RNA sequence: AAACUUUCAGCAACGGAUCUCUUGGCUCUCGCAUCGAUGAAGAACGCAGCGAAAUGCGAUACGUAAUGUGAAUUG
RNA sequence: GAGAAGCUCAGACGAGUAGGCAGGCGUGGAGGUUUGUGACGAAGCCUUGGGCGUGAGCCUGGGUCGAACAGCCUCUAGUGCAGAUCUUGGUGGAAGUAGCAAAUAUUCAAAUGAGAACUUUGAAGACUGAAGUGGGGAAAGGUUCCAUGUGAACAGCAGUU
RNA sequence: GUAGAGAUUCUGACGUGCAAAUCGAUCUUCAAAUUUGGGUAUAGGGGCGAAAGACUAAUCGAACCAUCUAGUAGCUGGUUCC
RNA sequence: UUUCAAUGGCCCGUCUUGAAACACGGACCAAGGAGUCUAGCAUCUAUGCGAGUGUUUGGGUGAUGAAAACCCAUCCGCGAAA
RNA sequence: AGCUAAAUAUUGGCGAGAGACCGAUAGCGAACAAGUAGAGUGAUCGAAAGAUGAAAAGAACUUUGAAAAGAGAGUUAAAUAGUACGUGAAAUUGCUGAAAGGGAAGCAUUGGAAAUCAGUCUUACCUGGGUGAGAUCAGUAGUGCGAGACUAUGCAC
């Protein structure tokens, strides 16, 4: 006998992909390779990513690429932008600044207006051929919080949370329970 | 139809058999394990002695609660009996066998029942009335017996 | 390929209308080949066969000899022909059935109704 | 030593599984609108050379007339 | 190269009901594919032969048999039994056993017949004993009536009846 | 006291029966509130009852048939390969 | 493979704290035999598109052969505001 | 007070075409003389049961038997298809063979005994040795400029 006590014993991330994807399973191919031959954090980051789920990868517009490249002290001036996920047009920003972008996917407007606006759009295996270990690059991640299921997560007495109901309105939970003039509130 | 057993020559052996017999299954164990192996001659006077209750067929495996008889001391068993309708079942089926020798012309005074087989026929039915309206099984047990007789 | 909605290529539906078929259904389900001369001198392929037409068996056991039609048994599918027989156990001789797609005609029983279905099949007399 | 009992195998029984089949079922779709006092639906009894159940038929009775086909029916 | 779903080096570890997950095995049917198997024997079945797998299972020799059937990638489901006093069918040990003993009772000869305790004839011995084991009817049955034949089944033994 | 109608005792026989109530002996009644054929009426919360919750086709403290109905079960049983 | 010898081995399933139980089911064999389909909901995953998304209520090539494929307009649902 | 087509419905009836459906304990209760046989006074209840073979060629005739049948024969591709008929499992049974057995049997481990099964080896490839005959091989000549592979005409005999 041992006396051993395990707790972290089998690792709990993936391996590969969920995905089928052929394509993927190429670009999984060559971020192995890159992850393993060069010591840089920037390929086993896009090579971890590359096996994330979907709901793992939220996408991210260009709005917020634009934005987050062009804070007051940022440099983030002429570097390409790198997500591991889909990049969205925001049509709310009327007129779209020149960048340079390396992503999985890009959304049919969101392609179009990058390219009108002079800047230019990546694959990650164009990306891997200009930037081998990432360097001058900003790696950015959509908002993994902003999907419906985070409105919901630990609701209970006093948390605050939303509830999951058929319907919107009064007679849908907003009686007993919810209010100092119906016993108690939450 | 085929035989269960081919013990002997084809040209110097004979053979009869007779199917769904009405006679006890049994019964007719016991007299062909006794008469397997006899001198054809021999067989027809043991079958004859039996009729006459002069000798008896000793129950060998169906012998639960047959009773006993200084007639199966030449056995060395204490239960025998004299199963006359089985006895005259084979009488039959060993002069049919006899008479299908005497066709292929076998030389009658060596021959010897070299194999003879009782198999369980399909029983036929009756019914017989029980107590409180019931009614119960009154089954037969016929039989199929096949003989060889050959020359020794 | 079948194309029209009132024909079935169901095989149930099939087998039900040839083994169902009436008397006079079953008279142009047993069709036999013309012979080649006789489809040369009447244009026609094929024929319902019939009592006494001569034909000459071309598969099976039988296949070369020629004789009348003796009897057309519909209720088999049968043709018996004259001397195609074979014998029974006590010497007598028992007529053996042949399928109408198993001979060839070779002379035919022309009579008026029979003339009248050669022009009526586009044949020649 | 047999008999006897037990297990296995061959062969023979008993029984009808298995496999293959299928003029049957089930389900879907398409199309159609037509019972009866001018006696319906249903019931009974009869009708064939040899026919009891089914099909058919009604003392004109496995049918008459009429039309089509064109040599069978068949145990 | 080493199905990169691959290859290679090393260390630690191994109980399990209820329960959870994964990877597999097997069955019917669907799409695709395999110059796939097959009357020179498909499927099925038997086996006192062989091989593979930790296992689910799989392959094969011999026998039997006679018309279809399989591998691989996918699709799909009425998809796997020892139990449910489970269902339907078949068949056992109990067993040649329990038993076939109410209602007095039979016997001799002949005929017939392959065969007679049980048929028929004669003889004897008996019984019901007129509130009958006699002679009719009503209800109910429906051909059971009669003659000639038969004797598989039935007549819980027998059968020429 | 016989026929008929009953059914006391043997707590007899039988008790996988001759029989889902019978057999033997014994016993009750035997000219009337008697026994009984046929016809006829009463039908299920109904009938009918000299009353035992008896009887109403081997069914009765609410018959039998079909349907609602695969009624519900915090309960019992079962629940098929590695 | 059979059998012998030596050593070990209680009858499975079940409910149960606890079954070899003097707890229940199980004489035998074959074939049948029990988490399904549907209207929802929730998490997780895959795919498409993305501030949008959803051709199958409908209409069309359509007659040929057409329950499929393929194409096409206005609404509308859900989402973009509480 | 009143009438009215179409677009809608349709587990009945009639006709038609289909199916990733079931395949004789399944599928309708009924694949078959099935709402039949059978049960009940009645209302009602309600089964079981498909397959010889291409063709009956469904076994002449002889013989034993009172007969049913048997044995010879015969037909058939097959009777290891005989109508008690395709295949023909298991339970259960007879015969034969093998083996074991002092109040159960079965199983596991290990070997003995007996029975039974597989090795097909030393094949391939390489070299040496013996004789044998033969269109004869390395470098080259010529026919896409430099280097490399190939076939092809000859020489190298
Ligand atoms: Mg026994
Ligand atoms: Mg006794
Ligand atoms: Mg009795
Ligand atoms: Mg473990
Ligand atoms: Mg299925
Ligand atoms: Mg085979
Ligand atoms: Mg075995
Ligand atoms: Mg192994
Ligand atoms: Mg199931
Ligand atoms: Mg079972
Ligand atoms: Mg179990
Ligand atoms: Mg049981
Ligand atoms: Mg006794
Ligand atoms: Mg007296
Ligand atoms: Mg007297
Ligand atoms: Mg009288
Ligand atoms: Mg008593
Ligand atoms: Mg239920
Ligand atoms: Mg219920
Ligand atoms: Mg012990
Ligand atoms: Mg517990
Ligand atoms: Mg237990
Ligand atoms: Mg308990
Ligand atoms: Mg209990
Ligand atoms: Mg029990
Ligand atoms: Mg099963
Ligand atoms: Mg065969």
């Amino acid at each position: 006998g041992i006396d051993i006590e395990r707790h972290h014993v089998r690792k709990s991330q993936r391996s590969k992909p969920a995905s089928e994807n052929v394509y993927l399973k190429l670009l999984v191919k060559l971020y192995r390779f890159l992850a393993r031959r060069t010591d840089s954090r920037f390929n086993k980051a896009i090579l971890k990513r590359l096996f994330q789920s979907k709901t793992n990868r939220p996408p991210i517009s260009i709005s917020k690429i634009a934005a987050l490249t062009s804070r007051k002290s940022a440099s983030l001036e002429g570097k390409t932008t790198v997500i591991v996920g889909t990049v969205t047009d925001d049509e709310r920003l009327l007129t779209v600044p020149k960048l340079s972008v390396a992503a999985l996917r890009f959304t049919k407007s969101a392609r179009a207006r990058i390219l009108k606006a002079g800047g230019e759009v990546l694959t990650l295996d164009q990306l891997a051929l200009r930037a081998p270990t990432g360097s001058n690059t900003v790696l950015l991640r959509g908002k993994k919080h902003a999907r419906e299921a985070y409105r919901h997560f630990g609701f209970g007495p006093h948390k605050h949370k939303a509830p999951y109901v058929r319907s919107e309105g009064r007679k849908f939970e907003r009686a007993r329970g919810r209010r100092k003039s119906r016993a108690f509130k939450v | 139809v085929r035989y269960s057993a081919s013990p002997a020559l084809e040209t110097k052996c004979a053979k009869a058999r007779g199917a769904y017999l009405r006679t006890h299954f049994k019964n007719s164990r016991e007299v062909a394990f006794t008469i397997n192996g006899m001198s054809l001659k021999k067989a027809f006077i043991f079958l004859d002695n039996v009729k006459e209750h002069k000798q008896a067929v000793p129950f060998r495996r169906f012998n639960g609660g047959v009773g006993r008889t200084a007639q199966g001391k030449e056995f060395g068993v204490t239960q025998a009996r004299w199963p006359v309708k089985s006895v005259k079942f084979f009488y039959d089926l060993l002069k049919n066998a006899e008479a299908n020798a005497e066709a292929k012309g076998l030389d009658m005074d060596k021959l010897i029942i070299k194999h003879v087989q009782v198999n369980a026929a399909p029983k036929q039915r009756r019914r017989t009335y029980r107590a409180h309206g019931r009614v119960t099984a009154y089954l037969s047990s016929p039989s199929h017996i096949e003989i060889i007789v050959a020359e020794e | 390929m079948k194309f029209s909605r009132d024909v079935t290529s169901s095989r149930r539906k099939q087998r039900k209308a040839h083994f169902g078929a009436p008397s006079s259904v079953r008279r142009v389900l047993m069709s036999a080949p013309l012979s080649k001369e006789l489809r040369e001198q009447y244009k026609i392929r094929s024929l319902p066969v019939r009592r006494d037409d001569q034909i000459t068996v071309i598969r099976g056991s039988n296949k070369g000899r020629e004789g009348k039609i003796t009897s057309v048994y519909r209720k088999k599918f049968l043709l018996l022909i004259e001397r195609v027989t074979r014998e029974k156990a006590n010497g007598a001789s028992a007529p053996v059935g042949i399928d109408a797609s198993k001979v060839v005609i070779t002379k035919l029983h022309l009579d008026k109704d029979r003339k009248d279905l050669i022009v009526r099949k586009g044949g020649k007399v």
